[PDB]
């Protein structure tokens, strides 16, 4: 499981790191709109691993 | 063999094994539901096949 | 509302439901009478 | 570091340049997919 | 999320997609391989079952990233399934 656990934790974390360079923005709104794209997958991937 | 001689499989083995009959049925339904769950969050007839 | 999402909910019931027909008794009337144990000896 | 300078050199050229190269073709890498299934 | 919301990109949306996420595919997968490393070998006496687990994942992660992110589908698929007809 450890393999498919930091996997999920890495996608959220580093996608914020993208928004803090691609379009320089550290604040809370960068973390929110980053998982506007990611959240769609996060629930779908949960249903296919199930 | 001669008359009055039958047989019966005794006696741990089995009822239905694992790499045998079972595995085909397990992987079978695994594909059926994976396709359905790649549609509640996607909407197409192409995304699931990828 | 959208189709695809609602149709995956219905296809779960296509399996789950029909799976119960292949995995649950097909018997007649259920258990109703109060269960009674019966002793039985014999003096010939 | 030259470690970060390396990673962006692969991601821009090399990798992604050859991603456009393979996408141009199709018939060869489909025959390669079916070879993998064999 | 690029194709519909932003711009189409017939083959410049699938290309532009990994243009900004080759990092997490090889960051998760390289961190996965190294976490499975102590099971493949290293330990080989106390638990011989560790060899049975980690051998079939180290194999199925070398060929699940260096192949998927490249040459063979997870790119080619989206082209001929979505596009090319309807």
């Amino acid at each position: 499981a450890i393999g498919l656990l930091v996997d999920d934790a890495i996608v959220v974390v580093e996608n914020v790191e993208r928004v803090m360079a691609e379009e320089g923005l550290p604040p809370k709104e960068a973390t929110r709109k980053s998982m506007g794209q990611i959240q769609g997958a996060l629930v779908g991937i949960a249903m296919v691993l199930s | 063999l001669p008359t009055g001689v039958g047989y019966d499989w005794t006696g741990m083995s089995y009822q239905e094994r694992l790499s045998g009959n079972q595995a085909p049925s397990l992987y079978a339904i695994s594909l059926i539901v994976v396709f359905l769950c790649l549609a509640a969050l996607y909407e197409s007839w192409s995304i699931p096949f990828s | 509302d959208r189709p695809i999402f609602a149709w995956v909910i219905a296809i779960i019931i296509m399996l789950a439901g029909g799976l119960a027909i292949l995995k649950l008794p097909v018997a007649q009337y259920p258990t109703i009478a109060p269960p009674a144990v019966t002793i039985s000896a014999s003096y010939p | 570091f030259g470690w970060f300078n390396r990673m962006f050199e692969k991601s821009t050229h090399h990798y992604t340049d050859s991603v456009g190269g393979i996408l141009r073709s199709t018939g060869r890498y489909l025959v390669l997919y079916l070879i993998i299934v064999v | 999320d690029l194709m519909d919301k932003e711009g189409k990109g017939l083959i410049e949306a699938t290309l532009d997609a990994v243009r900004m996420r080759l990092r997490p595919i090889l960051m998760t997968s390289l961190a996965f391989i190294l976490g499975v490393m102590p099971l493949v070998i290293s330990t080989g006496a106390g638990s011989g079952a560790q060899n049975a687990v980690g051998t079939g994942v180290m194999g199925g992660m070398v060929t699940a990233t260096v192949l998927a992110i490249f040459f063979v589908p997870v790119f080619f698929v989206v082209v001929r399934r979505r596009f090319s007809r309807k």
